[PDB]
């Protein structure tokens, strides 16, 4: 006689003309497993912000806490510490995308706090140590004594890397309140660069109190080339930069949204539900993946028949 | 088929065919290898980086994210269903190909269940049937 | 005894990766090619259709334009003849239309009446209601009162349960001389403020060509007033103030559709500007601009499988 | 089998046609699961397609063109070849079903008839209508008509 | 039939006097149809472009990147598999037609010869007797008795 | 005896269950070759900028050379001549994509240098022939600085692309130096367009020996619409304009190559492609009807049988 094999097989497969055909041996090509924790990416730990946003961590929000390299950024769905003083950020999503993957990142003091003694400010919406404070990394320029003089300060880049500058403007509540802070009713901020040429004017408008604040503050940013100089000039309403950030840019990534927390591991594919260690061609874990990942598929079982029918 | 055959994937009047089993195990392993290894994986980042005033582009990213899921799922599902019958019909052939391999080997020395009733035939006589080295004129007249 | 296969009177032909024009016993096509030529509902939700008006002309109170509390998608014809009766632009007009593409509840609300703004009101010949000129019904044009226009400070607080869409605007006069005729102050501002928005509008005087007999423009802006936030308006004189708003409920997205057909009392899961599609098929060749749970668009005329054996 | 059975399985000269119910309904159940699984394994998740980009957004408008045209090419090409690939699988399955039913009859009567060439056997003995149920049912007895051959 | 024969460039006849385009042309038109369809059924092709996004649009730039890399992964994986699938389905068609043709001679002559894919007749078959084996018009009842007598030796 | 062919072939294919099958005959469907030079696209020459950007070519950059129909545009990876006077171009990437494929293009003097008579201005950042020059196609207005009011009506049959600019000086002195009014505006008017540009004075770094800037704008003047200008003094006014017929879209190609007298269906910055094959692996930045780009080296079909 001539016959074939059989064993104690319970796994079933589907085929194009028959459904549920018992088969000797079977293998699944769809990865459904995940370790459920955040890991590194190709050997680099990601930058994780527990309760702080990318804007709240970049600026000196006292509610927030210096790692020089990361593969991707993780911030929770809605971090509890964005802008303590309410406001907006110019090209905020593109700045987040620029910092999604950074090879070298280093905070650098460019113009000290003392170098602007105009006066400084502190709002009750940004508490530091019980006693209210402001952002650590930027300085709020108010007028001083009897008049509001003009400020002319210019920083030239002497590092060998690109550095990121952050500055802002304060939008007062009423026109009479600006005359208190800044003697001149007509105000401006001029930021000069070989690339950038902007001129900001405060928009006086009645707004709802956010964190007990009807006034807003709008921030901007550029990247200063290694041998170019940026030049500021203000008549008031100026939020001046104290720190900067040397940047080494080598690749791109995205901002991952996950409430999970770090684990000392390494992976090739990351998921907000936990990393994946798979050499399979398909997976049904999550659509938002980071890294070299298999193809996302809406199915539960992709089992091939490796043995003959039993 | 036989359930007690664990040697591999013949019966004497068991010993699985080491040649056809080696050709089958090596071949089907290569099919799963080519299904997985031909996949091209590149570094990609997905993060929903568009604010609520960029919802049109947010929808454009949806149409390509949702579009690719529709393509891969349909290919992966049909590739599984197509290759599974091609595998289950690949085993429908190996039996009849091994049957004719022995049927055309001993021509009139037996009578044709996938079984043959032979002249009496011993262990060295049937191990020669499995080898493919069966001597027909040795048992021709009988 | 013999063994053989079937054969009947059939001319249906299929193609094979190795053979062509094979005569087959039975065949079946899997490509959808038929449409009913009329707009229908999507999963049981009626569409919002505009005969000769645009979304901007209908959202504002264009006198030529005509209420529905729920729709699945929006249909405006190719080139609506009733857009902005008074010419101008609409800020984030494309983003605003994608928002209104699918609304589960829509209810117009008068937040600040016409009389409250008077303390008068402006009319243009580019917006004729019934021979006698009028203006947009939902936004009010403010002109100087008693030859001297002072600062107008009027604010609205959302007290409803849903998000509501506020619309306002600014008038860009033709020349600086016309402004003094309309608004006493030569320099003008419009400050609008919420917990979300912060803007201050300035009139933009420039010599322009006549459009609808008017060379001055009126630009419109919009925000979504969160449930408990309040919006504050403060304008020097160039104000087109909001009189009406719209409560909105957002539970899904769609797109704006371009077609010349109008409503038929039908239903569908997939819609096409040439007519809806009833399909279990996974492919079709009708139109690319589809709305709904649709088969995949394919460039082909015949996708016929073989359901019978080959015939001689 | 040059000529197909236009007038219809099995055909005998004793003379009539009688289709095989066991082999036909098995093949009908198989192909029905094929066309269904082609249509059923498709996933659709409600996408709304429309041109919503203005004059100064042509680049984003052109990007939507590349993905609208790109998916059209993937679906058009895969649909055309899946038809071609699965049509051949069917017509070769019909040639496969002719032999699998032919070998079941040929191995049923071993030395009790003669293969002609048209796919027919001429019995070495006489086989009546109640005798040819044995060939169709699968309940054929070889040693009964053995010596007659 | 191991290895196949090398001398066939156009069967091999065993005869004292000396030492197939029907099924070949069917396979020539059959396999060439498969290659033509692979190229012609994807004939649908339109215009293509490049990249036109600046430094403050790198999010959309990554969107165009996601779909380009997503399309290369699709076309590469399907084409590589289509090659592997249609390469074996081509080679299996050769071994399939062989037995279809091997049985054709086995069905034609039955007891006039004895069954490597070769045959030698119980009777004498000259260079013109092998016409009928190639043509398909073999007269089995003619060489009946000549095979019967030389079978009982 | 029955058997199958075999020859002295070295061609190999891959079986989904077998690697390295020796085959009688094989056919490749993966295009791997190009002719290595820029060609026409469906019988239309490409607009190839030698060392100039689309801005320096559209404007009258003196360092740039002075074809009415093209299928696509080619500029070097890093063109050397962008704006001889540093500045910006509003919606520049949308302006480039608009001009990528043009059916009709014609330079037209709409209001000449004579009608601008304020004086004309030059700077040394735009050198032409040892003497400082300015853009050929636009005019720099310098003052007592009076108000300039001049409009141009489109009398032509086709759409017209108008270009204009504004100067942003370094300090408040450079404005009063050239533009007498300290406060200045520029108002452009169209049936569609409504803008008003105010100069932004700011201390900036030197680019091509200039701390000032010049920002350019553009619209499409409909064939029977009129465009109106009104400026206080900081006006870079148009002298030439461009008529446009728009029938299709293309992209801007980045390659260092030069034109050869050839024609093709598919273009690539490494060389054109003449292929009916369904796949290629040359370069992703393709224009026109092309096979599908693939990351692979071997797509060999088995046209023959297996060999011994
Ligand atoms: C930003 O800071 C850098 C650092 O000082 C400045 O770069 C420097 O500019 C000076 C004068 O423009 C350059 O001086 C020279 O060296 C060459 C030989 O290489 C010599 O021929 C000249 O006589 C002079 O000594 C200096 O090289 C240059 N440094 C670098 C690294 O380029 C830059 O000017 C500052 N940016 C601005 C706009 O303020
Ligand atoms: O003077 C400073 C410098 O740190 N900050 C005052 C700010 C600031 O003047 C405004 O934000 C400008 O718009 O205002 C504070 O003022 C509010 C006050 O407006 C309000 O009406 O009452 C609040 C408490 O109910 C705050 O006082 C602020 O904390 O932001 C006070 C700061 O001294
Ligand atoms: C908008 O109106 C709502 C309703 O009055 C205001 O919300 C309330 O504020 C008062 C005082 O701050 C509280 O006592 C109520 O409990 C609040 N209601 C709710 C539901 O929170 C709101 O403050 C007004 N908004 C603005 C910006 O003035
Ligand atoms: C631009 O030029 C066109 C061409 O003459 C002008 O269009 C004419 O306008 C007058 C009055 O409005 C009509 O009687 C003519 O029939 C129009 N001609 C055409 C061809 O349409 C147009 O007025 C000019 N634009 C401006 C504002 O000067
Ligand atoms: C197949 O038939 C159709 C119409 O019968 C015809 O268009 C086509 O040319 C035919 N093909 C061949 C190869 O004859
Ligand atoms: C097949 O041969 C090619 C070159 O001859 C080689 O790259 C490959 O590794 C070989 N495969 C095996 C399994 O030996």
């Amino acid at each position: 006689c001539i016959g074939y094999h059989a064993n104690n097989s319970t796994e079933q497969v589907d085929t194009i003309m028959e459904k549920n055909v018992t088969v000797t041996h079977a293998q699944d090509i769809l990865e459904k497993k995940h370790n459920g924790k955040l890991c590194d990416l190709d050997g680099v730990k990601p930058l994780i912000l527990r309760d702080c946003s990318v804007a709240g961590w970049l600026l000196g929000n006292p509610m927030c806490d210096n790692v020089p390299e990361w593969s991707y950024i993780v911030e929770k769905a809605n971090p509890v510490n964005d802008l303590c003083y309410p406001g907006d950020f110019n090209d905020y999503e593109e700045l987040k995308h620029l910092l999604s993957r950074i090879n070298h990142f280093e905070k650098i003091q460019i113009i000290p706090k003392s170098s602007w003694s105009a006066s400084l400010g502190v709002s009750s919406a940004c508490p530091y140590q019980g006693k209210s404070s402001f952002f650590r990394n930027v300085v709020w320029l108010i007028k001083k004594n009897s008049t509001a003089p003009t400020i002319k300060r210019s920083y030239n880049n002497t590092n060998q890397e690109d550095l990121l500058v952050l500055w802002g403007i304060h939008h007062p509540n009423d026109a009479a309140e600006q005359t208190k802070l800044y003697q001149n009713p007509t105000t401006y901020i001029s930021v000069g660069t070989s690339t950038l040429n902007q001129r900001l004017v405060p928009r006086i408008a009645t707004r709802s109190k956010v964190n007990g604040q009807s006034g807003r503050m709008e921030f901007f940013w550029t990247i200063l080339k290694p041998n170019d100089a940026i030049n500021f000039e203000s008549n008031g309403n100026f939020i001046a930069p104290e720190y900067a950030y040397k940047i080494v840019k080598k690749g791109d990534s995205t901002i991952m949204k996950s409430e999970l927390e770090y684990g000392n591991c390494n992976t090739k594919c990351q998921t907000p539900m936990g990393a994946i260690n798979s050499s399979m061609p398909f997976h049904n874990i999550h659509p938002l993946t980071i890294g070299e990942c298999p193809k996302y598929v809406k199915s539960n079982r992709l089992v091939l028949a490796t043995g003959l029918r039993n | 088929g036989w359930q007690g055959m664990v040697d591999g994937w013949y019966h004497h009047s068991y010993a699985a065919d080491k040649e056809s089993t080696q050709k089958a195990i090596d071949g089907v392993t290569n099919k799963v290898n080519s299904i997985i290894d031909k996949m091209n994986t590149q570094f990609e980042a997905v993060g929903r980086e568009f604010n609520n005033l960029e919802r049109r582009i947010e929808n454009l990213n949806k149409k390509m994210e949702d579009g690719f899921l529709d393509v891969w799922t349909y290919n992966a599902e049909l590739l599984v269903l197509m290759e599974n019958e091609r595998t289950l019909d690949f085993h429908d052939s190996n039996v009849k190909n091994l049957y004719d391999k022995v049927r055309l080997q001993l021509r009139d020395n037996a009578k044709e269940n996938g079984c043959f009733e032979f002249h009496k035939c011993d262990n060295e006589c049937m191990e020669s049937v499995r080898n493919g080295t069966y001597d027909y004129p040795q048992y021709s007249e009988e």
